[PDB]
């Protein structure tokens, strides 16, 4: 089954600045990941799919690259709505596994 | 319209109808195996394709006797498929061949 | 050759965008790819994307945020790159490479410099650099010029308009008070000394300026 | 000369002309992919003849959708080709079967 | 995305001697590594391409070897125009990635 690990667990960043959250796979999964926010009390809400690809409703701050094994979610300018916590998903194998998460703290 | 132009027809619809049962059951066989990769329809029907033609590409293949059922399934109805548009070419020209003799 | 064509120079207010061309030469294929590359100052080359002017479709790097758009036009073989809302960050070298869909980048342009500032350009002053009356010549002897008070980079200088390339330093500029500041080196057999002629050509692309200054002894 | 030798001759050319199409198409699709490898002309050009062969080697493939889409014409345009030329091939032996038996 | 490593950043070698520069990708990408020359103010200048082939116009100096992962620049007897930035390029995999460079110190 595929580990995810999503280090560091927590990421500090100033208002305004850009920040890249990171998921690495035990095996090369193309670009089969996937990313969610949770905030506080909330429950799980897709940020972008298959490693890049927008969802409408998100904001365009939001991206994501990678492929194989390292994966890269990115917030251009975080601001305070971006508290939350940050997990990727992956879909390349059975069963789907989520990494550990990371929180973002402004 | 002439048997093997009707067959070839029928072939063609019922190799898509085997692609997409074949998609749908590929996914339905291999989820719940640790390391199966065929488990989302989009790619089990490239997958499906690539096993109806035998281009054996081996990006995705099935892990479990089910989803290898299906494969064998897939790929019979792929080669006469494809076999049967040949045996339509070779009545088509073997006509044309009689004509062209005056038979 | 000049298989690919740049413009030295581009200055860009913060949060203002510029076009910067590329007008390809030599053979052209229906296969040919346009890249561009950003290089910041001791910084190495990053790819930012590619377009294939035949079909006009482009792709992007995805690892940084999107500043480019890339367009081109197949009537007068020139790629463009858009890039907006512009800070220091995208302060940078761009050079523009053409690939024959084989892989690797054959032939590069000599890239645009381009500066985020909200300072206003400036052409830069020449001064001659010849030694003083009371200084003792060698066999050879040392020539130079002082380009001062330009801005943005680059300039480029050459000596006589480019024939003399043998015994030639230019400092890398210094910036102060919004303004740059460099120097370039000459030497020459002291024989060959004001007998034969030196000139200094300084190219600032910025201001669209090129100007001359002969080195002669001081009076 | 007959009309199977003048198919088998077009599907020929028809299928060199889907190789080069498909070289160059494939790498257009498939650019912009992260991981993808079908993204130079040249082995573009060796995928294509393995495609059209069925050969299913496994060293490239497109992971793309216009890529899988431009895969199966290549696929399609290969068998066909290969499955007319075996029908030019049994025309040719019903014929000399024909003769051979004063018919 | 492929990673290329140069390791190290900066060579020293003394005039007339052989050096080697190394480029490791983080997968195998067969010989799929070009490598450029850009001296101080100058533009790229490629060198050798599919890990070992010659360029016209690039002195017999000038070798490369390598495959998979492991790649390597290589110039017989050093000389003073061979102070340069040294850069290897991928296209195995989409995207195009370029090594950080190794620096030629005599």
């Amino acid at each position: 089954d595929i580990l995810l690990t999503q280090s560091p667990a927590i990421l500090s960043v100033s208002p305004g600045e850009r920040v890249s959250f990171s998921c690495r796979a035990s095996q090369s999964i193309g670009t089969d990941i996937h990313w969610y926010q949770q905030r506080t009390n909330g429950s799980p809400r897709l940020l972008i799919k298959y490693a890049s690809e927008s969802i409408s409703g998100i904001p365009s701050r939001f991206s994501g690259s990678g492929s194989g094994t390292d994966f890269t979610l990115s917030i251009n300018s975080v601001e305070s709505e971006d508290i939350a916590n940050y997990y990727c998903q992956q879909s390349n194998r059975w069963p789907f596994t989520f990494g550990s998460g990371t929180k973002l703290e402004i | 319209s002439a048997l093997h132009w009707r067959a070839a027809g029928a072939a063609t619809v019922l190799l898509v109808i085997v692609l997409l049962a074949g998609s749908y059951l590929a996914v339905l066989a291999e989820r719940g195996a640790p390391g199966a990769q065929l488990i989302t329809y989009p790619r089990a029907l490239w997958w499906s394709v690539e096993t109806a033609t035998t281009v054996g590409y081996g990006d995705l293949y099935p892990v479990t006797l089910w989803g290898r059922c299906v494969a064998v399934v897939v790929m019979v109805a792929g080669i006469t498929s494809f076999g049967l548009v040949t045996a339509a070419l070779a009545t088509w020209f073997v006509g044309r061949e009689q004509e062209r003799r005056g038979h | 050759q000049v298989q690919l064509q740049q413009p030295g120079a581009e200055l860009v207010k913060p949060g203002a965008s510029v076009k910067l061309s590329c007008k390809a030469s030599g053979y052209t294929f229906t296969s040919d790819w346009i890249h561009w590359v950003k290089q910041r100052p001791g910084h190495g080359l990053e790819w930012i994307g590619e377009i294939i002017p035949s079909y006009g479709r482009a792709n992007y790097n995805e690892k940084i945020q999107k500043k480019a758009t890339l367009t081109a036009d197949k009537s007068s073989s020139t790629a463009f790159m858009q890039l907006s809302s512009l800070t220091s960050e995208d302060s940078a070298v761009y050079y523009c490479a053409r690939e024959r869909g084989d892989g690797y980048f054959a032939v590069w342009g000599a890239g645009t410099t381009v500066t985020v500032s909200s300072a206003k350009t400036t052409p830069p002053s020449v001064y001659p650099l010849a030694p003083g009356s009371a200084a003792q010549t060698n066999s050879m002897v040392t020539l130079g010029c002082l380009v001062k008070g330009y801005f943005p980079e680059p300039v480029t200088v050459t000596w006589n308009s480019g024939s003399l390339s043998s015994g030639v330093h230019t400092f890398p500029a210094v910036l102060q008070s919004d303004l740059y500041t460099l120097s370039s080196s000459v030497t020459v057999p002291s024989s060959s000394w004001p007998s034969e002629t030196v000139t200094c050509n300084v190219a600032h692309p910025a201001s669209s300026t090129k100007v001359d200054k002969k080195i002669v002894p001081r009076d």
